[PDB]
């Protein structure tokens, strides 16, 4: 039968079994009734080329098919004939055989006694074990963006530091070629009153200089220590993220047992 | 600020200068100083320092430092105070001054008005940028040279474009509000040195041009001056030739011969009903606000191979190792880099992963094969690549994500080593590639860097010329119908999202000859190309060299993601510069910008003409200008609209005077509110408001804030401050409520003051998209006859959650009007409370009319909540004016809250809607509402392609609300697009019966 068949979903849409067939094997494969919603027609999609290729299955006559020459007495008829043989005679330029199908109560993982706690009380669990840790992974996301710019607000601040010290040096340099033969000049002369004036102006060039080389290296000391805490978060962040994508695939399908019944009354209670 | 890490510099503050001998000298000077005072009181001082015997006349130095964005700036322009320098230290270096001076004080203000200093792109290494740079400025002379062709006018028609719809033919309902054809329409003239005016009332065709205008009103002043009919013709030829007509209390001009009720302006005091009043003004006045601007070339603009057809070899690329990937040890097993061939979205072959490898040595050094034949790769194929982790069941995650494009833009193949830094992967996403990605290696330091090596062939590669690519079409063309005619037809009405399967693509294939009789087919017909196969390209190639233009709503969903190849695009953009109007563009202008993200390279036909039209058009170049300013900030797309900014800026004239007044304007702002939300937020909102007005108060703020253009519409001239009325708000993010006086010499002709808000910490792009959005379906509405009135208010992003929102006059929320009522059941407000409002405000006769406006406002909102999902509102979310017209606000608000009902119709709206019946929904007023609603639905359903395709075009954004096309198929849904009329009708009414309940 069809109706009961591991790889006839229903209505399901297109972006959920295109989050189904997400970077699987060639080969995988899921049909569908039509996303026009029109009774007795339906969709079959499967994975070739890294790619989710749709195709039609035609119907007339109680026959089935996915061509104008029509064949089949079901669609089970038809799927399987492609599980054996490369559907390669038809649309010839793909070829893989309807390998691996995927369904949609083969992976109930519900482990014992099939009580309904294992939904009032057991999704409750998961859902805030989902929510806290989707909380978490907001609040690094947060403070990850946060650091990332304080961090280059740092970086161009010392660049700019870099300019200023670049300027200052050349300042002593011309200092120093500017003045070396005026201070021979008041050496033999005798005027130790202006080798005083210059000396006492370049201490202070080089004092200030000493001032902002220090400013510099204190700020490079709280960029080495954000950067830091910057690639901690991140990593924090990368081993968060499978945790939550784990735990939230498992509330997800622990609707099973409530779709199972399919009546909003059990999760009503929350 | 001023100073690094210092808001404002103290009245006076020391200055170290440093002279061209080595002294070292003091300066106290005043904050406001300018540096012409700055450099000759320092050479007045220098005198009593060592070695003055070497300094040269002051005349022979200027001042040179560092900025606080790290430039050392040449401080040409000495006539600029030293507290808007922005210097990172106070010190001030003296040379002698290099280089063209005038180059120099303009590069300066290009960078304040991009945000960065223009030297950064004089250091870039990468050819592409610097091409760039040279190749764009003929663009720019081409638009200079086009409107300085025929001076003035041609000037003015650039600075002052003529505001009209995009077609004249007036729909019957807008028609029918005109006395027997004809419209009303007062004239005034200041005359008076006083100021003094006067006016005269006019009774037109709606259709007369404003050289017609001019001539009906001399000819009705002179009436009685006993005129000959030759005698007549001279004053009329004297007053055309001599006045032009402006809007009053605006800065709109009707400069060209465009029939009246096509200005927009007019066409909505007929919608409207109300007084088109207008102004003769002198064209020498005109004139005379417009200074020539001139533009110069910059510096930088003046200063064997093999095809790709040849080689015979599959695609490998060799992956080398990676640096810097922070992953705990402890928590992840292993990590792998994932590759893909790409083709816009479409993987060109299976994707292929190196081995999985420990976290604490990223090497691989694997030479991974992919299943393409190298003369098989299409010219926009992209390299896209992640490295992932793994975690019982197994589990992937991106690390971080690059993509690169197998040609550059010179189109030779890559070839030899390549390292390029990968970015971080975006909130919410777990897909383990980032197709839709810009292709580049991150500027950001300490990132995790990718090594790779490209095959190398002897000699470099080269994408085939088009010459050969036609004769292979010729080649592989070698290797009518009726019933197929009405399928093919039957594909084009499906929308751009719609499913596609194999059958109905190759048969477009197949029939590909027959599609350029519905042109409308190209889209699909392009996305079933198999574009891996040179033999179909190459035919394909040769088709859309001669597809007929298909119009812009359609071709705009070829410049999204999933249409990469040049040829294609090339194709798309044509279309758009010979069918869409200036109208047109300024709308989908948001759309159009964010596009540019898709394109392979910096240079492409569709940038040339946007920036064409921006230089052409000073109103698309205001909001073209702001749009990418807006994103400066972020730094997959801060070169590529830098760049784009510069040649902008360069060749848009004396605009850029104004932008930067703007752009101070918002700059101190931004500060002020920073100020508060940090400084101050630790402190009490009486506190805050006394900062402010204070802050406000002083003279250069004020200097800075009066007396510029109001960057939400730059025709709004904003004049003084009403200090008076300014405020912060209550708002978390506390912005500020402003309010300007309208300095028009006839302001009290539209509005006497102009009131804004600006909020600094809110994602503003959401409340863009959106009320754009309903602006466009208020057009489709109104083009159709539905005069469902909506109100898509003035909202403005303008950097990193920062912007500006208009205030609607005389509104309130029905959160408010609730609060004017009183109290009916126990504890529940009065439900008649609305009604009861509306009727205070609208006595006697207008309150039908008030009640009529309410009804198709209201009916209009519903239907666009809905269908876009922004169904839930807060009563504070909810507007009314005075006037009895509805709207929503807030819309990023509900989109960053929503991290059950349709839409909103509650009682209270039901009753003023049924005029304050009982059992409200049985009323024959009720009865016409919900037929505005039906027929408002599928007018949208009837344009849902482009809808579709505007946030298909906004995917790049990096709004989260647009990360996939996944997020778009809401859409589908609330249109029922999978579905016939009848059904979605049927659809949209059950909805309503949600929200209505069915009591
Ligand atoms: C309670 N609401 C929902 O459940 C919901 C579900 N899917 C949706 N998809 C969707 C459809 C059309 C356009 C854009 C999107 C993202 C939306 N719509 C938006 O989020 C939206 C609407 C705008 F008008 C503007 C911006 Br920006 C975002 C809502």
């Amino acid at each position: 039968s069809l109706q009961d068949a591991e790889w006839y979903w229903g209505d399901i849409s297109r972006e959920e079994v295109n989050e189904k067939l997400r970077d699987t094997a060639d080969g995988t494969f899921l049909v569908r009734d039509a996303s026009t919603k029109m009774h007795g027609d339906y969709t079959l999609t499967l994975r070739k080329g890294g790619n989710n290729k749709l195709i039609k299955i035609f119907h007339r006559d109680g026959k089935y098919g996915f061509s104008d020459p029509l064949t089949f007495s079901s669609v089970v008829e038809l799927i399987n004939h492609y599980r054996n043989e490369s559907l390669a005679q038809y649309n010839p330029k793909l070829d893989v055989k309807l390998l691996y199908p995927v369904s949609k109560y083969q992976q109930d993982q519900v482990v014992k006694e099939d009580n309904i706690e294992a939904v009032g009380k057991k999704l409750h669990e998961y859902n805030t074990q989902f929510q806290e840790k989707s909380r978490e992974y907001d609040r690094l996301y947060e403070e990850y963006t946060r650091t990332s710019q304080e961090i280059q607000m740092k970086r161009t601040a010392i660049e700019a530091f870099n300019e200023t010290i670049k300027i200052f040096e050349e300042q002593c340099q011309t200092q120093e070629r500017y003045s070396k033969e005026y201070i021979e000049k008041f050496k033999r002369e005798g005027n130790e009153k202006e080798i005083q004036r210059i000396m006492h102006n370049y201490d202070k060039l080089k004092s200030r200089i000493s001032e902002i080389i220090d400013s510099r290296r204190r700020l490079e000391e709280d960029l080495k220590k954000q950067a830091a805490e910057y690639r901690e978060i991140d990593k924090r962040m990368n081993s968060i993220k499978p945790d939550l994508i784990q735990l939230r695939k498992t509330r997800d399908q622990y609707l099973m047992w409530l779709t199972q019944k399919g009546v909003r009354q059990k999760k009503l209670n929350e | 600020g001023e100073l690094w890490g210092i808001h404002l510099m103290p009245p006076r503050i020391l200055v170290e200068c440093l002279l061209p001998n080595g002294m070292i000298v003091t300066l106290e000077c005043l904050r406001e100083a300018t540096l012409i005072t700055i450099k000759h009181e320092l050479f007045k001082e220098a005198r009593k320092y060592p070695l003055h015997q070497l300094l040269q006349d002051e005349s022979s130095y200027i001042f040179v430092s560092v900025t606080q964005e790290a430039e050392r700036e040449e401080f040409f322009d000495e006539t600029r105070r030293l507290c808007d320098l922005r210097l990172f230290q106070p010190f001030l270096k003296v040379i002698e001054p290099v280089g063209n001076r005038e180059e120099k004080i303009l590069n300066r203000e290009i960078g304040f008005a991009i945000g960065m200093p223009v030297c950064e792109f004089d250091m870039v290494k990468d050819p592409e940028v610097q091409d760039f740079r040279r190749n764009i400025l003929n663009v720019c002379k081409e638009a200079v040279d086009l409107r300085d062709l025929n001076s003035p006018h041609s000037r003015a028609m650039y600075v002052y474009p003529p505001n009209v719809e995009s077609s004249p033919e007036l729909p019957k309902h807008i028609y029918n509000k005109l006395d027997k054809g004809q419209i009303i329409v007062v004239i005034w003239v200041i005359v008076s040195p006083n100021n003094d005016k006067q006016k005269y009332t006019l009774k037109i065709n709606h259709d007369c041009v404003p050289e017609q205008v001019i001539a009906e009103a001399i000819r009705k002043k002179t009436r009685s001056m006993l005129l000959s009919s030759e005698q007549l013709k001279l004053c009329v030829l004297e007053y055309q030739g001599k006045y032009i007509l402006k809007v009053c209390g605006c800065d709109e001009y009707f400069l060209e011969k465009y029939p009246l009720s096509q200005y927009k302006y007019i066409r909505s005091c007929i919608m409207l009903g109300r007084m088109p009043n207008l102004m003769l003004m002198a064209k020498e006045s005109l004139y005379s606000q417009l200074p020539m601007d001139c533009f110069t070339m910059p510096s930088y603009s003046r200063r064997s191979t093999k095809s790709l057809w040849v080689i015979n070899s599959a695609l490998r690329i060799k992956i080398l190792c990676a640096t810097y990937v922070n992953v705990n040890i402890r928590d992840i097993d292993k990590i792998y880099v994932r590759t893909g061939i790409y083709h816009g979205g479409e993987p060109l072959c299976d994707n292929v992963n190196t081995q999985r490898v420990p976290c604490s040595n990223p090497r691989w050094n694997e030479w991974l094969n992919y299943d393409i034949y190298i003369p098989d790769l299409p010219r926009a194929a992209r390299l896209c690549l992640s490295i992932c982790s793994v975690k019982a069941k197994e589990e992937h995650c991106p690390l971080a994500w690059g993509n690169i494009n197998l040609f550059d833009y010179t189109d030779t193949l890559v070839s030899g080593k390549m390292a390029l830094n990968l970015w971080p992967v975006p909130h919410g996403l777990e897909d383990l590639l980032n197709p839709i990605g810009v292709t580049g290696s991150n500027p950001n330091k300490e990132t995790p860097c990718l090594e790779l090596e490209f095959d190398w062939f002897s000699s470099v590669v080269k994408f085939p010329d088009m010459s050969v690519i036609e004769e292979h079409a010729n080649w592989s063309v070698s290797r009518l119908r009726e019933n197929d005619k009405e399928q093919l037809k039957a594909i084009s009405t499906r929308d751009p999202l719609s499913e596609i399967t194999e059958q109905e693509k190759d048969f477009l294939w197949s029939h590909r000859h027959y599609c350029v009789t519905i042109p409308e087919i190209l889209p699909k017909l392009l996305l079933s190309v198999k574009w891996n196969s040179r033999d179909e390209v190459a035919q394909m190639y040769c088709l859309v060299k001669d597809w007929p233009p298909i119009k812009p709503e359609q071709a705009m969903e070829l410049l999204d993601c999933n249409y990469p190849d040049p040829m294609v695009r090339g194709f798309a953009v044509r279309c758009l510069e010979k069918y869409l109007t200036d109208d047109k563009l300024s709308q989908y202008l948001i759309q159009l910008v964010q596009v540019l993200k898709y394109e392979q390279y910096l240079d492409n036909l569709l940038v040339r003409f946007l920036l064409k039209k921006a230089l052409t058009n000073q109103r698309i170049g205001h909001f073209f200008f702001w749009h990418l300013k807006s994103e400066m900030h972020n730094k997959t797309v801060s070169q590529r609209f830098g760049l784009l900014l510069e040649s902008y800026c360069r060749a848009c004239g004396m605009y850029l005077k104004h932008l930067n007044r703007q752009v101070e304007a918002m700059e101190k702002l931004i500060n002020l509110t920073d100020i508060l939300k940090q400084e101050k937020k630790d402190e009490t909102q009486k506190v805050q408001m006394k900062f402010l007005v204070e802050q406000m108060r002083r003279p250069d703020f004020m200097d800075a804030l009066q007396g510029f253009l109001s960057p939400l519409n730059p025709a709004h001239q904003l004049g003084n401050l009403r200090l008076e009325e300014c405020r912060i708000m209550s708002s978390a993010k506390r912005p500020l409520w402003l309010n300007w006086e309208n300095p028009d010499i006839m302001s009290e002709l539209l509005f006497q003051n102009n009131e804004i808000i600006f909020k600094n910490g809110d994602d503003l792009r959401q409340d863009m998209l959106t009320l754009q959005i309903i602006r466009i379906m208020e057009n489709i509405w109104q083009n159709q006859g539905l005069d469902l009135r909506m109100l898509p208010y003035g909202c403005l992003s303008i950097g990193d959650c920062v912007g500006l929102i208009e205030v609607v006059r005389n509104s309130h929320t029905i959160m408010q009007i609730q609060c004017k009522g009183g109290l009916k059941g126990a504890l529940q407000f009065n439900s008649h409370t609305l009604h009861q409002w509306l009727k205070d405000k609208n006595k006697g006769e207008i309150y039908d009319a008030a009640i009529d406006l309410f009804t198709r406002s209201c009916a209009g909102y519903c239907v666009a909540t809905f269908i876009l999902g922004i169904g839930d509102r807060h009563n504070s979310n909810i507007m009314v004016k005075d006037d009895g017209q509805l709207f929503h606000i807030d819309f990023g608000h509900f989109l960053d809250h929503k991290k059950r009902v349709p839409f909103v119709l509650t009682q209270d709206f039901l009753i003023v809607i049924s005029k304050g019946a009982q059992e409200c929904t049985k009323t024959r007023e009720f009865e016409r509402f919900q037929e505005m609603c039906y027929k408002a639905y599928l007018a949208i359903r009837q344009h849902a392609n482009l809808f579709i395709n505007l946030f298909s075009m906004m995917l790049g954004s990096g709004m989260p609300e647009l990360q996939s096309f996944d997020d778009i198929a809401y859409i589908r849904k609330t249109l029922a697009l999978d579905k016939t009329e009848q059904e979605a009708l049927e659809y949209f009414m059950k909805q309503m019966n949600d929200a209505h309940h069915g009591g």
